[PDB]
C-alpha cells in the first residue's frame, strides 16, 4: 500500500540507508521486514506532512529529528 | 490507538524507538487465521495440441517439439544449486 | 504520413522542439546558481592595490624548480652490476 | 514456515486469478490492472523468463464509459490482406458489433510486444454480461478494489445528506421558472 | 471559514492524526522493554544481519558465503570481526541503526575460506573501418568468506 | 530434546550412512589412502576404514578432540538438508495423532484457509490444522492431499523444533 | 563469452568455514632441470624459498622431480581431485612464490563463472512470499460471488 | 562573430537586498572561495578551457580554493557559468600543525578542526 518514490524518500528520510538489492531480497524472503520499513515509511510521510502543515512547534517528529555527527 | 497499516494480515505493526533515538525497534507478531475465516473440506495432433492448450491456457506453438540441434544444445548435467 | 524534408535537425524546416517541465526547472535552478555565484563575486577583499607583490616569491620558487628539474634532463648513470649478473643465464648446479 | 522444497516451490510459483468489474469505468485503466496482474509485475519475483503471471477475468465489459468524445473519436481501424479492405470503425460502432474488442485491444497493446503477449491474452478471459461460467467463478479469489469511485447520481444521495446541504441563493417568491 | 462537503470541498487522501508525544513515547519505551526481555529470555532464533562490507550490503544471515572482487591480505583461516550493520532481526522483531548499530550490540564473526581469482574476462574494443582492435585479459583476485554466527547483547 | 528415540536413532544411521561417509572421505583424500582392493573402493570398506580413522583419533587424542571431530564434520554436513529428507516416514497423520495423545488428545481439524483456481488442472490448496479452534501448523499443496500430509508434516517440524527459524549451532 | 562457457554455482568442498579450516591443497610436485637456462627461477625457489613454504604449513607435501625437463611445471592437486598443471618458464623467484601462495590459498574449484557471489542456504527466515500474503480472509473464506 | 564574451561593472555589484537573502555580509568579507566545477569543459571556447585548466579543475565535483583578489575574481567570472563559488568559513581557528590529520570539507563550506566519527 505504497510507491516507490515516496517510499525511498521516507526511508531516505530516517538516516536509513539500504541499497535496493537487500530491498528486494528483504521483500522477497521476508515480508514482515517490508512491512515493518513500509510502515516507518508511511509514519515519517505523516510526520513531514504534519511538520509542513503546522511548521512543528514543538514535536519535530518523533521519528525525525537526524541524529548529528561531529 | 494509531496504526499506520491496518494490522489484519501477514502480521501486526508496532513501530518502536529507543531512549537514545538511535536504533529503531519494532514488534511484528504474526497474525492467526480465526476459526470462522475458512470452509468445510469438501467430499489427433492438432485436436490433442488444442486440448492441451485449452487445458493449460498456453499458445500451440510451445507444444510443438524441436530439432536435434537445440535438444543437443540443452544442457543434461546442470549445476546443482542450494 | 508525416514525410518532412530530409535530417529534421538542419534545413529550411525542421521538426518543432517543444520544452518540457524538467528542462524549465532545470534552467531554473541553473540560473539560481548563477545568481548566488554572482552575488558571491561582488565583495573583493584586497582591492588589487594590495596585491603588487605579496607572492612573487613563490612564484619565483616554483619557477627557479622548474628551471632545474628542466635542466636535470640528462641520461641515466651506468653499472657494471647488471652486466656482470647478466651472465647468470647460464647458472648451473653441480 | 518450514515448507519442503518442491512444495514451497509450488506454492511461491502458482498461478491465482483475480476478478475485474467495469459498470461506469475507463477501459484504460482496467486494461493497464489487467496487464500489472498478468505480466506477474504485482508480485515482488516478477521476471519474463520465470513466466510469472495471474488470471484476469473482467466482466460487465458492455458497460464501459469513455471519458471527453472519444465514442465518435477512437477509430479502430484494421487493413485486410486484399486491397481496398482499409476498415476504419469507431468506438461505437465496434461496440455496438462486439462489446468485447476494446479492452481485448487495450490490454493486448498495454501488454509487452513480445511473444509472450498471446500467452498473456490467452491467460485473460472476457464475459459481456453478468453471466459467467460455473469454472471461472469458483476460480475466481478476492477482489481487488475498483478504479473509479462513480459520481453517484440524485437518486443515491439519500433524504438525509440533500437536507443537510444547504442552500446558497434565494429566487424571487413570484419566479415563473 | 466553513466549506460545505462536496466532492472537491476536503483532499481524497484520508486524513489521519499522529497521538500525543508523551504516550508515543511511553509505547515506544514499552515496547523496547518487551524486547529486552525477549532478547534475555532467548527467544529468537537465526539471526540476520545486514552487513554493508566491501562496499555492498549482503542479506547475511548464517553459514552463508561470500565472495569479495579484491585482496584483503589475510592469512586464510582467520576469524574477522564485521562491522557496519544496520538492519538485525530475526521473528516477531527488527533492529537497525541511524545508520551503523552500536558495537557492542552485534558482532558478526566470520572466517576466510579462499583466495582464489576470477574467470579469464576478455576486454575487446572494435570501431567501423578505423582498424581499431585492441585486446586485454584480466583475472582480478578474489576471496571468501563464511560467516560463523551473529551474537547479539540486550544494551538498549 | 522434543525428538523421539525413532527419529534420533533415524538420523544418527543417516549421518552414519554410506553417502555422507563417502562424500566426507572422497572430500579429505581418504580414499588415496585407502589400502584396500578392486580400486576404486566400495563404500561398505571406505565406511568401515573411516570408521577405523575415527576410532584411532579417539585412541591418540582423546574424546572431547573426537566430539569436536564430529561436531565439525558430521553435524556440519547436515547443514541444508531439511528433516524428513534425511528421516524418511510414511503417514506423518499417524505420527502426527501419536505426539498429540502423547501431548494432548485432541482429533486435529483439517480445514481449508484458501485455494486457488479449481478443477484447473493447476490448483494450490492452502489445507491447515485446527486444534480446538487453535492452529498449530499448516502448509500448501498441490491437491488435497499432499496438502494435508505438507500440513502435518510442517506441524510435526515445529513440534521437533527443526523449523528454519531454529538456533543454527553454538562453536 | 559466458553462453559457450561452462558455469558453476558458489559453494564449498566442506563448509571448512563453520568448523576447522582444512587446507584444500594437497600436493606440489616440481619438474625442475639440473642443465638448462629455462628453470633458474625454480632452482632458486627450490633453493631459497621451498623450505620456508613448506615449513609455513606443515599440512602440505611437497615433492621435488628434478629430472632432465625441457619446460618447468608444477602440479597442484586437491582435496577434491582437481589439478592445476601449470608451467613456470622464465619466471622471477618472487613470481613464483606469488603463484605457489595463491595455489596454496584456492581450492580446487573449477575456474569459471562464479555467477551470484553468494551461497544463502536458508535465505527466507521470517517465511517465503508466496502469492496468498499481505492479504485478509473474509467471514468463512467466502470466494468472491458466493452466497452460501 | 562571437567574440569573447564581456561583463559589465552593474552585475557584479551586491545590494543590500542580496546580503539579506543570503549569509554574506560586505564588512569584513571572506577570504577563500570553495571552487567546485558542475559543468563540463566541452561545447566551451578554447579560452574557457584554458582557464580551467589553469584552475585545476580537470575533475568535476571536486572542491578546490583560490585566492578571493580581483585576478583570480576575473578569471573566476571568465568561467562562472561552469563552476560553483561558496565562501570558506572557519568557524574555528585554521589548521594547526596539530589539526591537519582529522580534517574535513563538509558541505555548506564548514572547515571542521576536530573531524571525528561519534554521535553527539
Ligand atoms: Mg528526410
Amino acid at each position: 500500500g505504497l510507491k516507490y518514490p515516496a517510499l525511498i524518500g521516507n526511508l531516505v528520510k530516517c538516516q536509513v540507508e539500504l541499497n535496493r538489492k537487500v530491498l528486494a531480497d528483504l521483500a522477497i524472503y521476508e515480508p514482515k521486514t517490508f512491512k515493518s520499513l513500509a510502515a516507518l515509511a508511511s509514519r515519517r510521510r505523516h510526520e513531514g506532512f504534519a511538520a509542513a502543515l503546522g511548521d512543528g512547534k514543538e514535536p519535530e517528529g518523533i521519528f525525525s529529528r537526524v541524529v548529528q555527527y561531529h | 490507538t494509531y496504526s499506520p497499516l491496518p494490522d489484519d494480515y501477514n502480521c501486526n505493526v508496532e513501530l518502536a524507538l529507543t531512549s537514545d533515538g538511535r536504533t529503531i525497534v519494532c514488534y511484528h507478531p504474526s497474525v492467526d487465521i480465526p476459526y470462522e475465516h475458512t470452509k468445510p473440506i469438501p467430499r489427433e495432433e492438432g485436436p490433442m495440441i488444442e486440448q492441451l492448450s485449452k487445458m493449460f491456457f498456453t499458445t500451440k506453438h510451445r507444444w510443438y517439439p524441436h530439432g536435434r540441434y537445440h535438444r543437443c544444445r540443452k544442457n543434461l548435467n546442470p549445476p546443482k544449486d542450494r | 504520413r508525416g514525410r518532412i524534408p530530409g535530417r529534421q535537425w538542419i534545413g529550411k524546416h525542421r521538426r518543432p522542439r517543444f520544452v518540457s517541465l524538467r528542462a524549465k526547472q532545470n534552467m531554473i535552478r541553473r540560473l539560481e546558481i548563477e545568481a548566488e555565484n554572482h552575488y558571491w563575486l561582488s565583495m573583493p577583499y584586497m582591492t588589487r592595490e594590495q596585491e603588487r607583490g605579496h607572492a612573487a616569491v613563490r612564484r619565483r620558487e616554483a619557477f627557479e624548480a622548474i628551471k632545474a628539474a628542466a635542466t636535470s634532463k640528462f641520461p641515466p648513470h651506468r653499472f657494471i652490476a647488471d652486466q656482470l649478473d647478466h651472465l647468470n643465464v647460464t647458472k648451473k648446479w653441480s | 514456515s518450514s515448507f519442503s522444497r518442491a512444495p514451497q516451490q509450488w506454492a511461491t510459483f502458482a498461478r491465482i486469478w483475480y476478478l475485474l468489474d467495469g459498470k461506469m469505468q475507463p477501459p484504460g485503466k482496467l486494461a493497464a490492472m489487467a496487464s500489472i496482474r498478468l505480466q506477474g509485475l504485482h508480485k515482488p519475483v516478477y521476471h519474463a523468463l520465470s513466466d510469472c503471471g495471474d488470471h484476469v477475468v473482467i466482466m460487465n465489459t458492455r458497460h464501459i464509459a469513455f471519458s471527453g468524445n472519444k465514442w465518435e473519436q477512437k477509430v479502430y481501424s484494421s487493413h485486410t490482406g486484399y486491397p481496398g479492405g482499409f476498415r476504419q470503425v469507431t468506438a461505437a460502432q465496434l461496440h455496438l458489433r462486439d462489446p468485447v474488442a476494446i479492452v481485448k485491444l487495450a490490454i493486448y497493446g498495454m501488454l509487452p510486444k513480445n511473444l509472450h503477449r498471446r500467452t498473456m491474452m490467452e491467460r485473460l478471459h472476457l464475459f459481456p454480461d453478468e453471466y459467467i461460467p460455473e469454472d471461472i467463478l469458483k476460480n475466481l479469489v478476492e477482489e481487488l478494489p475498483q478504479p473509479r469511485k462513480i459520481p453517484k447520481r440524485l437518486d443515491e444521495y439519500t433524504q438525509e445528506e440533500i437536507d443537510a446541504f444547504p442552500r446558497l441563493w434565494t429566487p424571487p417568491e413570484d419566479y415563473r421558472l | 471559514g466553513y466549506v460545505p462537503k462536496t466532492s472537491l470541498s476536503s483532499p481524497p487522501w484520508p486524513e489521519v492524526v499522529l497521538p500525543d508525544p508523551v504516550e508515543e513515547t511511553r509505547h515506544h519505551a514499552e515496547v523496547v522493554k518487551k524486547v529486552n526481555e525477549m532478547i534475555v529470555t532467548g527467544q529468537y532464533g537465526r539471526l540476520f544481519a545486514v552487513v554493508h562490507f566491501a562496499s555492498r550490503q549482503w542479506k547475511v544471515t548464517s553459514e552463508d558465503l561470500i565472495l569479495i572482487g579484491n585482496e584483503l591480505d589475510l592469512a586464510c583461516g582467520e576469524r574477522i570481526r564485521l562491522e557496519k550493520v544496520l538492519l538485525v532481526g530475526a521473528d516477531n522483531f527488527t533492529l537497525l541503526g541511524k545508520p551503523l548499530l552500536g558495537k557492542d550490540l552485534v558482532r558478526v564473526e566470520a572466517t576466510v575460506i579462499e583466495k582464489t581469482e576470477s574467470w579469464p574476462r576478455i576486454i575487446m574494443r572494435f570501431r567501423k573501418r578505423k582498424n581499431f582492435k585492441k585486446k586485454r585479459i584480466v583475472t582480478t583476485p578474489q576471496t571468501v568468506l563464511r560467516i560463523n554466527s551473529i551474537e547479539i547483547a540486550p544494551c538498549l | 530434546p522434543d525428538m523421539p528415540t525413532e527419529g534420533i536413532k533415524n538420523l544418527v544411521d543417516f549421518l552414519t550412512g554410506e553417502e555422507v561417509v563417502c562424500h566426507v572421505a572422497r572430500n579429505l583424500a581418504v580414499e588415496q589412502l585407502t589400502l584396500s582392493e578392486e580400486f576404486p573402493v566400495p563404500p561398505a570398506v571406505l565406511q568401515q576404514t573411516f570408521f577405523a580413522v575415527i576410532g584411532a583419533l579417539l585412541q591418540s587424542s582423546g574424546p572431547e578432540r573426537t566430539a569436536l571431530f564430529i561436531r565439525d564434520f558430521l553435524i556440519t554436513q547436515m547443514t541444508g538438508k531439511e528433516l524428513f529428507e534425511m528421516w524418511k516416514i510414511i503417514n506423518p497423520m499417524g505420527l502426527l495423532v501419536e505426539e498429540l495423545k502423547k501431548r494432548n488428545v485432541s482429533a486435529p481439524e483439517s480445514r481449508l484457509t484458501r485455494q486457488s483456481g479449481g478443477t484447473t488442472a493447476l490448483p494450490l490448496y492452502f489445507v491447515g490444522l485446527y486444534c480446538d479452534k487453535k492452529l498449530i501448523a499448516e502448509g500448501p499443496g498441490e491437491t488435497v492431499l499432499v496438502a494435508e500430509e505438507e500440513a502435518a508434516r510442517v506441524a510435526l517440524r515445529k513440534l521437533y523444533g527443526f523449523t528454519e527459524n531454529r538456533r543454527p549451532w553454538n562453536y | 563469452t559466458a553462453r559457450g562457457t561452462p558455469s558453476r554455482f558458489l559453494a564449498s568442498v566442506l563448509h571448512n568455514g563453520l568448523g576447522r579450516y582444512v587446507q584444500q591443497l594437497q600436493r606440489l610436485s616440481f619438474s625442475v632441470s639440473r642443465d638448462g637456462a629455462s628453470s633458474r627461477g625454480a632452482r632458486e625457489f627450490v633453493e631459497r624459498e621451498v623450505i620456508d613454504f613448506a615449513r609455513r604449513n606443515p599440512g602440505v607435501v611437497i615433492y621435488v622431480n628434478s629430472r632432465p625437463c625441457c619446460v618447468p611445471r608444477v602440479v597442484a592437486e586437491y582435496l577434491n581431485g582437481a589439478v592445476r598443471e601449470e608451467s613456470i618458464h622464465c619466471k622471477s623467484v618472487e613470481e613464483i612464490s606469488t603463484l605457489v601462495q595463491k595455489l596454496a590459498d584456492q581450492s580446487g574449484l573449477d575456474v569459471i563463472r562464479i555467477r551470484k557471489p553468494f551461497h544463502t542456504d536458508n535465505p527466507s527466515i521470517q517465511g517465503q512470499w508466496h502469492p496468498f500474503t499481505n492479504k485478509p480472509t473474509t467471514f468463512r473464506g467466502l470466494r468472491p460471488r458466493e452466497v452460501q | 562573430k562571437f567574440t569573447r564574451s564581456r561583463i559589465p561593472e552593474k552585475v557584479f555589484q551586491a545590494s543590500p537586498e542580496d546580503h539579506e537573502k543570503y549569509g554574506g555580509d560586505p564588512q569584513n568579507p571572506h577570504k577563500l572561495h570553495i571552487v567546485t566545477r558542475i559543468k563540463s569543459t566541452r561545447r566551451r571556447p578554447y579560452w574557457e578551457k584554458d582557464i580551467i585548466k589553469m584552475l585545476g579543475l580537470e575533475k568535476a565535483h571536486t572542491p578546490q580554493v583560490h585566492k578571493n583578489i580581483p585576478s583570480v575574481n576575473a578569471k573566476l567570472k571568465v568561467v562562472k557559468h561552469l563552476i560553483r563559488i561558496k565562501p570558506l568559513k572557519l568557524p574555528q581557528g585554521l589548521p594547526a600543525e596539530e589539526n591537519m590529520s582529522n580534517t574535513c570539507l563538509k558541505s555548506t563550506g564548514e572547515l571542521v578542526v576536530q573531524w571525528h566519527l561519534k554521535p553527539v
